């Protein structure tokens, strides 16, 4: 379960960098991570995830 | 009586001067291979910063060159020519009396060679176009990395 | 003309790219720099024509009207690109006083 | 603190001894200057600025370097 | 083929102003400094004994002279070189100053490195080539 | 350069059956079963005239990342993001060998073409060149700074060419282990590489930038414009149809030599898919050309075929030689 | 010197933990500077450069620096070094064409430009050359620029 935490989060990262335009400022991506996370507590609890904005 | 050898190389162009009342059989044996076209397409071999630029190897190694009386002639050392300054041209050799086709031109005043090198010209246009020959990369070797050629060689009058 | 700049300023404050980030700050810096000294560079230029006409990179040369001509035989006059000895231009200590200050300038802002 | 205080004294009163704290598996940052990267060499020469850095550097003063209405109803 | 623009300049009638006479609508503090371009659009041997050349101006376009007995310099002395650091200044295949010796710095020679403008040009429409063999 | 004339690609067949992403694919060299390795940890074969299940293999804990299948030896290989890099033998269905090593999971794993010799590639920034019998770790392949996402073994050098999440390309010389160059004209990671089977040259994938390149001395050949996608998969035909596969599920067919993009279109998502679930992952063609095989992140595998009816007059070549500048 | 040695290891350590992170790099690298070790924070300056290579910010901290310690040669190689490294980066392009602009070297700073162009810049580089050569009084300069 570690193992998997430490690939999915290499890979969702690996495809924000790819999809940001550049020129975007990129510092707070740490900030997406953090949103998958809460997306799946929501999932885990099935609580519907959205957020604004 | 001074006569213009045209060196149209990849750096610029070279006038050259050649001295025909001092080193007579030196200086015709130059126009004879420019007008031939010898030199066409003739690399630098030889590039040794605040020395020396030397050319005219058929062969582009330091040990060919045929000049027009066979295969070697004789020094011809007059005594009032020395090699004052940068820019002059000589005949390179061997030994004594082993003169080829390939041209010493010295890039800075280099009086040892007197008695032992045949001065039979010098530059009269292009001589910044020689200062950036003299300031291209070599090896260990001293052949220039990135590559010197005469384009073509041709006489004026 | 002024007032479309001061609204091209206006439209131009948000954030948009470093590029045009970088264009604005040279701008900038140009403005506060000021008027060139004309004088101080046509006493550079004309010191550079004698210095350069005793080097012979500099021919002075008159036509049918009868004026001086100064020919660059390189291109190294004005630019020290080309030119091999671009790595010997020690600057005036004026010149490294007043970019120090412009740089304590915007470390005290 | 404590200890600069008794360091101090005895250096005071004659005796001078190295206190060392250098542990067992740390460098010695004050010995050399750690995995060393000098600037890479360009056009321009740079040895009179590195004679004049070092003299900047033996002879640096750590004292010299030390120091460092309306109302209620407008608002 | 240039229809319009030669369509243009048929039907554009002569300016009624006189245009011949004028001078630039903002001077050049001169003088004029200008190229071998607008030169274009605009001792011999063997007498050169007493001649004794004082500076680059003397060497014309160079080319120190080998009857006169003095050490000469057709493009200026050299002093010295006092250890400094610097790179060497080098030139490229035609003459010009080269900066690549800050890209290829640290290095081998046959390392693959793009540094220029025409690394960025795709093959084909690079002037220097005309038929790129492709082939394993 | 006008572009040579190719049918349109339609969707032939849509394969379910994975349970995750279909993150790997590899057709075996006679070109009748293809194996596919997808995030349920899983290793499938499929006939693949009739798309149907052979076989499962099951011996990744994690997401298949890489398939080859050897045509030297009765071999397959796998390579996963639970670090490990198995050999199996096809006539025990069996993992006979490990190469292990990678510190993490493995992306991409390419066998050598005349070499008994396997490279790898992983998130932990190298490339891995393995001795096949002995499972051996001869050269770490250093100098990346990201995850190396994709890499292509050549049979003359550069021998290995990784493409790498830090935006850059490196060509390796094999037997010295050294980078020969360094490509950094991709502005983003790069994920897929891909070699020209007849002539010297390969395409390489970032996002929205497909740039060719002439081998030695990797040489900038061209861009394939208009894709405007992060490209997962790059393939190339032998009639130079190069196919570019997208992300969010675009798909492009383009000429190689032109660079012209004959065909654009989107994948479409097995019932039951989010809308965030069309994307292509892995692709290949078939070992003749006239099958293209998808894996996508609706779990599917999907093939793809020429259209037989279409004509050089019912799809002209759009293609006028334009006259604007590129600023490159 | 015992301070020194504290502050050299606090620092280090937090180098050692995330290397990524340039306020790491940056705060160790001006205390240096304020400790007047030129070639301490030169070191540091070039570790973080081989941690960031492509870093704009931090390409800039090191060449001012050494202008604001008036280590002009230095600077100059810097920015020489990081025009060759990130040539379509204007802000490094501005910055050297500016800093010889304050030198006072016009001929310098035609240089800087002529090698730019080369680049093939934007309308804005192309823009900010016409407008020095027209600064200067080079009118036909200018007009070279605009062909």
């Amino acid at each position: 379960e570690s193992h998997f935490d430490l690939e999915l989060r290499a890979s969702v990262m690996a495809d924000l960098m790819d999809m940001m335009p550049e020129g975007i400022k990129q510092s707070k991506v740490n900030t997406v991570l953090q949103h998958l996370s809460e997306a799946w507590r929501c999932w885990k609890s099935n609580i519907p995830w959205k957020v604004p904005g | 009586m001074a006569t213009d050898v045209a060196l149209e190389t990849t750096m610029g162009t070279i006038i050259l001067e050649l001295y025909n009342q001092h080193a007579p059989r030196t200086c015709e044996n130059f126009k004879t291979l420019a007008a031939r076209g010898y030199y066409d397409g003739t690399i630098f071999h030889r590039v040794i910063k605040d020395f020396m630029v030397q050319g005219g190897d058929p062969t582009g190694t330091g040990r060919g060159g045929r000049s027009i009386y066979g295969d070697t002639f004789e020094d011809e050392i007059h005594p009032g020519l020395r090699h004052t300054g940068a820019g002059i041209l000589s005949m390179a050799n061997a030994g004594p009396n082993t003169n080829g086709s390939q041209f010493f031109l010295t890039l800075a005043p280099t009086p040892w060679l007197d008695g032992k090198h045949t001065i039979f010209g010098r530059v009269k246009k292009g001589i910044r176009v020689l200062q950036r020959m003299g300031l291209v990369p070599t090896d260990a070797d001293d052949r220039p990395k990135t590559e010197i050629k005469i384009i073509r060689a041709y006489v004026v009058g | 003309k002024r007032m479309k700049k001061k609204e091209a300023h206006r439209d131009d404050t948000a954030f948009r790219d470093y590029a045009r980030e970088a264009e604005k700050t040279y701008k900038r810096q140009i403005r506060n720099m000021g008027a060139p000294d004309l004088e101080k560079y046509m006493r550079e230029k004309l010191s550079a024509i004698e210095k350069a006409a005793a080097a012979g990179t500099l021919d002075i040369i008159e036509t049918e009207d009868g004026e001086m001509i100064a020919v660059d035989k390189d291109g190294t006059f004005f630019s020290t690109a080309n030119a091999t000895d671009f790595a010997q231009h020690k600057p005036d200590k004026a010149a490294v006083d007043r970019l120090v200050a412009d740089l304590r300038k915007a470390e005290e802002a | 603190l404590a200890a600069l205080q008794k360091r101090r004294e005895l250096k005071t009163a004659g005796i001078n001894i190295k206190i060392t704290t250098r542990k067992k598996g740390q460098m010695d940052y004050n010995a050399d200057i750690p995995f060393e990267k000098k600037p890479a060499p360009g056009f321009y020469d740079t040895t009179e600025e590195i004679a004049r850095n070092e003299w900047q550097r033996a002879h640096f003063d750590p004292k010299k370097q030390q120091v460092g209405g309306p109302s209620a109803s407008l608002q | 083929m240039a229809s319009i623009a030669a369509g243009l300049a048929a039907a554009l009638p002569k300016p009624k102003y006189s245009s011949e006479h004028e001078e630039p609508r903002a001077t050049q503090r001169g003088p004029r400094i200008v190229s071998a371009d607008q030169i274009d659009e605009t001792p011999p041997y063997p007498n050169r004994a007493g001649w004794r050349p004082r500076a680059p101006e003397d060497f014309g376009d160079g080319g120190a002279f080998p009857e006169i007995p003095v050490a000469q310099y057709p493009w200026g002395k050299n002093d010295s070189s006092s250890k400094s650091n610097a790179l060497v200044v080098q030139v490229d295949s035609e003459g010009k100053v080269d900066y690549t010796a800050i890209a290829r710095q640290g290095h081998s020679s046959d390392r693959i490195i793009h540094a220029s403008f025409k690394d960025l040009i795709p093959l084909r429409q690079r002037a220097e080539a005309g038929q790129i063999d492709l082939s394993r | 350069p006008r572009p040579d004339w190719h049918p349109p690609w339609k969707l032939m067949r849509v394969i379910s059956g994975h349970l995750g992403w279909v993150r790997a694919l590899a057709v075996e060299p006679n070109n009748q079963w293809f194996a596919s390795g997808a995030g349920d940890r899983t290793i499938k074969i499929w006939d693949l005239a009739s798309g149907q299940l052979r076989l499962t293999l099951t011996g990744h804990i994690s997401t298949v990342r890489g398939l080859a299948v050897s045509p030297r030896h009765p071999y397959m290989f796998s390579c996963g993001e639970d670090k490990m890099v198995k050999c199996w033998d096809l006539e025990t269905n069996k993992v006979i060998r490990h190469y292990h090593g990678h510190l993490s999971g493995v992306y991409t794993l390419k066998l050598h073409p005349t070499l008994d010799v396997l490279v790898t590639g992983g998130r932990d920034g190298v490339a891995r060149v393995w001795d096949m019998r002995t499972r051996s770790n001869v050269h770490v392949l250093s100098g990346h700074t990201g995850t190396v996402a994709d890499l292509v073994c050549q049979e003359a050098d550069p021998q290995v060419i990784t493409g790498s999440l830090d935006s850059t390309v490196r060509m390796w010389d094999l037997a010295a282990g050294k980078t020969m160059g360094v490509l950094t004209h991709h502005k983003k990671g790069v994920r897929a590489l891909v070699t020209h089977p007849t002539e010297f040259t390969f395409a390489t994938a970032s996002t929205g930038s497909i740039k060719q390149w002439k081998c030695p001395e990797g040489a900038f050949m061209q861009n394939f414009e208009g894709h405007n996608a992060i490209i997962n998969t790059l393939a190339v035909n032998d009639q130079n149809v190069l196919f570019s596969g997208g992300d969010n599920g675009s798909m492009s067919f383009w000429d190689w030599k032109s660079g012209y993009r004959f065909q654009s279109l989107d994948t479409t998502a097995q019932p039951g898919s989010l809308d965030a679930e069309l994307g292509i992952m892995s692709s290949t063609f078939d070992m003749s050309g006239a099958r293209l095989i998808t894996g996508e992140a609706d779990k599917t595998i999907k093939i793809w075929k020429e259209d037989t009816t279409a004509t050089p007059e019912t799809h002209p070549i759009e293609w006028k030689p334009s006259l604007v500048r590129r600023k490159y | 010197k015992e301070y020194q040695g504290r502050k050299r290891r606090e620092f280090e350590d937090y180098i050692r933990r995330n290397r990524l992170r340039l306020q790491n790099w940056f705060q160790y690298a001006q205390w240096e500077l304020e400790q007047k070790e030129f070639a301490r924070a030169r070191s540091i300056f070039e570790r973080a450069l081989d941690v960031h290579p492509n870093n704009t910010q931090l390409w800039i901290r090191y060449i001012e620096a050494e202008l604001k310690n008036r280590n002009i040669n230095h600077a100059r190689n810097l920015l020489d070094r990081a025009v060759t490294r990130l040539p379509r980066v204007s802000k490094l392009w501005y910055k050297y064409v500016y800093v010889m602009e304050m030198l006072g070297d016009i001929p310098g700073t035609r240089q800087v430009f002529d090698r730019w162009m080369k680049w093939e810049p934007d309308e804005d580089a192309w823009n900010a050359y016409i407008k020095l050569e027209k600064r200067y009084g080079e009118y036909e300069r200018a007009r070279q620029i605009f062909a």
